[PDB]
RNA sequence: CCUUCUCAAACAUGUUUGGUAGUGAGUGAUACUCGAGUUAACUUGAAAUUGCCUUAAA
């Protein structure tokens, strides 16, 4: 949610809704960065999961 | 505030601990009756774990042995059941980082089976015993001019002579000999001595100390295991290395 | 700071690698700067010996660690083993505070104090950080001094220890000193004498004194873990049956013989008699 | 034990009963043995371990050969120790069971039950597709919590304990011999806490009436010595029972170390 | 409208009467906490009811725990309408079995089973079953 | 926001014996022994509206 400039992700919820993809807005690009071994991350995605 | 996940986790872990104690108690009752058609195993096993770790499972010979027992923190989210708490209180191990000496016999073995996941059990060498007594030795002493006794370090051989002279214990060296050889008045000397208050292997919450805590928890998880099998062997570890780290 | 960052981010393996890839300071250049002369180092190691023998008898606490205590114990054992093997002790005095030793090291007299093996209480009123800084400096200095002394005597430093011997009794007997006539009368004292030390007698003190003034020691306390005996060192009010060929003496005979230099007669030291006063050699 | 002509006539009549002219056309052809006992087989304690009865004729091999024309084919599941799962493979069983045609379709361990099949729906979907489940006797005591309670409501999904270790080490030879012995000679039967025992003999299309008679006679002869049974019947789905045995005289049976350890560890 | 009664469902295994009371006492005083259990075995049916002294406290508990994810269970909390008291929710324990008395004598029970055998013979004769005895 | 009895002994790689008490709800037919104990098999997202010890510490 804390992405500056906000235009980078301001279209993402509408795109996810139109494509029928479940999305969630979360607090912390730093939290997503810890998820992906970076300082910050604007987005994260799960595509393939184990059984 | 208290969270429902913590409540449910504690309930489930306590239920599993109660079930384990129930099965151990049933097996020990049937073994004591010793006329039971149905049973899993009918003897005692000691699993020595040493150092990439090697494990040796042996039949308990039955000859009385000497053990050192250290009270460690138990399984996560487990409230200690009444029987285990009673055995720990009778052994004077109600708090962690505390150690005592134990005379291992066939009657002692089921108690260790009951209190397995809260203690670490080892065979103390003579050097470790001497280090423990001559480094951390305390007694409850009531002076002639003092109404209420207070705990002091075992500094006087005269106090030992006046408290255990009828049995024939003169000095701290005599106490060490009695504890090591498990002779007569072994219980008298053992309970004359207070339980030993060790110190934590890792203390502090800086970055280095938290890394040491993570390594210690990894090593303890690798070494000690919670069998929950009601016929599990008693785990015996390198108490010399443990006491070197804790003393 | 970087380790804190890795732990906060949850990179445990990265934190472990950071901890492995670190270098710590050493005090060897400071030692060589402050003591350009080995005689100066020998003249100054007395305070180092006192501090190390004090810290080797402390229990482990939150401020003082088992690693530091064990290192102090190791270096004290190495010093005691060197002194006992080279047979250099000259004066001994058992005061109520502890045992004072004076030994002739490299033509200089070194006096230090060894406390008894009892649980001394920590006052919680002292500056342990300052004392541990002094202890680190003293440990470095005495490591340098012990290395030089072992090399000049033609011995391997650091000496190895026997594991089962250390498991039996953890003293100076653990470290065996390997290579690659002494001065009479103190070094030659107690030669061809085997002392059966009783249990109540302080084994570390008696063994160090006898081995420095060479003799054989048989410890009664060593038989717990599991002939040539001329003397038996005992201290008890009433003693049981005695070997006819064995002379039964009290521990003060050893101290008085060492302080006199000449062999004091053993008649004046019996388990059921009064003892002569233990005078200070100084 | 059982009169030969009597049991042959009973088998012939019951196999005639099916061919008079969903699951209706398929379930009514399975033969069942009923054992009525004076007392409970197990006692006052529940049992999940299936008793094994040895017969002359193979049973699962006709099941495999007749499963070719069924919606749910015959399958075998093997459960081994987590520490011994790496010591075997599908080829390590194929090279030893290619002569006998015994195929082990799936080999798992306890880790798979704990992680992959933890969910109830996934666990049911995985378990329900197997017809013969075998497990190592070491891990077989933890299976009531791993496989769940639904897997013990049928004899085919209930695990069978087999001896896999010889000289206290994983012996592939002993494992293969026990697998072959279970597949060829022995059949399971669940001992209940009641007095009625149901034995699934198989399907009429699988085997001939002579083989059925031989197998049921051997089963009766083995189970007569096991307990003090009272009555024996043979039935099929949607059909009544036929008696085959009757005995009378068996009916007349109807009418502190813990504190010592505490004392030893206590001072007073 | 709304009462002070809360219906909870999709409970995990460890959630029982005492656990529910301990958790929701933080939200408010509880008049009665009950949990549906199986009659023959002491196992929960994973749903229960609670009663609050304050209906506003019950509404707060509902809007706080309505879709809480707990150990893979998405808990469901509803406010029961005005009235509709909770009733007939017994705390069953694990039932045990024991052999009862057998008052029929040996002769009578043997006669009863012989008559049952004769009845089976008559049934086989009736159903067109050609078998001996 | 925890994580599940991972086996023993007897005899000569083999034979015998002991060791295994489960998520819930529902459908169902069919027989057996005294409201009890047993009995073919089908469904389901982990499904659900009421059977009277404290250094895993701040």
């Amino acid at each position: 949610n804390d992405v500056d400039p906000i235009e980078l992700v301001v279209f993402l919820p509408a795109l996810c809704k139109k494509m029928g993809v479940p999305y969630a807005i979360v607090k912390g690009k730093a939290r997503l960065g810890t998820l992906v071994n970076q300082k910050t991350s604007a987005v994260a995605a799960l595509t393939e999961v184990r059984a | 505030f208290v969270r429902a996940e913590s409540i449910v986790a504690k309930t489930l872990a306590t239920s599993r601990e109660k079930e384990r104690i129930k099965r151990v108690s049933i097996l020990e009752d049937k073994k004591a009756k010793n006329e039971t058609q149905h049973i899993a195993s009918g003897k005692d096993f000691i699993l020595k774990i040493t150092e990439g770790l090697i494990r040796e499972k042996t039949t308990y010979d039955g000859k009385p042995a000497l053990l050192f027992i250290v009270r460690v923190r138990g399984p996560l989210a487990v409230n200690i059941p009444n029987k285990a708490f009673k055995i720990l209180s009778l052994l004077r191990l109600v708090e962690t980082n505390t150690g005592v000496f134990v005379k291992l016999t066939k009657n002692v073995y089921p108690l260790l089976k009951v209190i397995a996941p809260y203690v670490v059990i080892g065979k103390p060498s003579l050097s470790s015993i001497r280090s423990l007594i001559q480094k951390r030795g305390r007694i409850i002493y009531k002076g002639e001019n003092e109404a209420e006794p207070h705990e002091i370090v075992l500094n006087d051989n005269n106090i030992v002579e006046e408290q255990l002279g009828d049995h024939g214990i003169i000095c701290v060296e005599d106490i060490i000999h009695e504890i090591a050889t498990m002779g007569e008045s072994f219980s008298v000397c053992n309970f004359f001595l207070q339980p030993f208050k060790l110190n934590r292997e890792v203390s502090g919450f800086g970055s280095l100390n938290r890394l040491r805590k993570i390594k210690q928890r990894e090593a303890e998880s690798r070494t000690r295991q919670f069998s929950n099998a009601a016929t599990a062997p008693v785990i015996e570890v390198d108490i010399d290395s443990l006491l070197a780290k804790l003393n | 700071r970087k380790l804190t960052r890795a732990l906060g981010r949850g990179e445990v393996s990265s934190a472990k690698r950071l901890e492995e890839n670190r270098d710590s300071y050493t005090l060897d250049h400071i030692i060589k700067e402050r003591y350009p002369s080995f005689p100066d180092a020998i003249r100054d190691i007395d305070d180092a010996l006192n501090m190390l023998f004090l810290f080797s008898n402390l229990p482990s606490t939150n401020q003082v660690s088992s690693k530091i205590i064990n290192d102090a114990q190791k270096i004290c054992n190495q010093w005691l083993a060197y002194v006992a093997k080279e047979r250099l002790v000259r004066k001994v005095f058992v005061s109520i505070k502890g045992v004072y030793y004076q030994a002739n090291i490299k033509g200089e007299e070194v006096r230090w104090l060894v406390p008894f093996k009892f649980p001394e209480n920590i006052p919680s009123d002292v500056d342990f950080r300052i004392m541990l800084t002094f202890l680190e400096f003293y440990s470095t200095l005495l490591h340098f001094v012990l290395y030089k002394l072992y090399t000049d005597s033609g011995l391997i430093y650091p000496p190895k220890l026997d594991l089962k011997k250390d498991k039996i009794i953890s003293g100076l007997s653990s470290y065996i000193l390997e290579s690659r006539k002494y001065d009479s009368p103190v070094a030659s004292l107690f030669s061809a004498f085997v002392f059966y030390v009783s249990r109540e007698v302080p084994i570390d003190i008696l063994e160090f004194l006898i081995l420095s003034c060479g003799g054989n020691v048989i410890s009664e306390a060593a038989m717990d873990q599991i002939s040539k005996v001329t003397h038996q060192i005992v201290d008890r009010p009433v003693l049981k049956n005695k070997v006819a060929g064995r002379t039964y003496i009290q521990p003060q005979w050893i101290f008085d013989c060492i302080n006199k230099g000449e062999l004091v007669p053993a008649n004046k030291y019996l388990p059921g008699e009064a003892l002569p006063p233990h005078l200070s050699p100084w | 034990a059982i009169p030969r002509e009597r049991v042959i006539k009973a088998v012939n009549e019951l196999i005639k009963f099916t061919s008079k002219p969903d699951d209706e056309e398929e379930l009514k052809k399975d033969l069942q043995l009923i054992v009525v006992n004076n007392k409970s087989f197990t006692g006052t304690s529940k049992s999940f371990k299936l008793k094994l009865l040895n017969v002359k004729h193979s049973f699962y091999k006709p099941w495999k050969e007749a499963s070719a024309t069924a919606v749910k084919d015959f399958k075998v599941l093997l459960i081994l120790k987590d520490s011994d799962i790496k010591k075997v493979s599908e080829d390590d069983l194929f090279d030893q069971l290619d002569s006998e045609g015994i195929k082990v379709d799936e080999i798992i361990c306890g880790k798979d039950l704990k992680t992959v099949y933890k969910a109830y729906e996934a666990r049911n979907a995985f378990i329900s597709q197997f017809s013969l489940i075998l497990a190592d006797d070491s891990i077989v005591t933890s299976l009531p919590k791993l496989m769940g309670g639904k897997a013990y409501n049928k004899v085919e999904t209930t695990p069978i304990s087999i001896r896999t270790h010889a000289n206290k080490e994983f012996s592939l030879t002993t494992l293969t011999n026990n697998i072959k012995k279970v597949y060829m000679n022995q059949l399971p039967v669940k001992l209940p806490r009641g007095t009625t025992l149901n034995v699934h003999l198989g399907n009429l299309e699988w085997l001939r009436p002579e083989e059925f008679v031989d197998n049921v006679e051997l089963i009766s002869e083995q189970l007569i010595k096991a307990y003090q049974i009272r009555s024996i019947f043979i039935k099929t789905n949607r059909s009544p029972v036929l008696p085959l045995y009757y005995n009378q005289d068996v009916l007349d049976e109807l009418e502190s170390t813990f504190n010592k350890g505490l004392m030893e560890i206590a001072n007073p | 409208e709304y009462s002070g009664i809360i219906y909870v469902s999709r409970l995990p295994h460890g959630f029982h009467e005492k656990e529910l009371s301990k958790y929701f006492a933080q939200f408010g005083d509880l008049k009665e906490v009950r949990l549906a259990r199986n009659k023959k075995t002491g196992n929960s049916r994973h749903y229960g009811f609670l009663e609050f002294v304050n209906k506003e406290d019950a509404m707060i508990a509902q809007e706080s725990m309505n879709n809480y994810l707990l150990m893979g269970h998405l808990l469901q909390v509803r406010v029961l309408p005005k009235g509709a008291k909770i009733e007939k929710l017994y705390k069953y324990k694990k039932r045990v079995l024991v052999e009862k008395g057998i008052t029929k004598p040996v002769k009578q029970l043997k006669d009863n089973m012989k008559q049952k055998h004769e009845e089976r013979i008559k049934k086989l004769a009736k159903s067109g079953i050609e078998f001996k005895w």
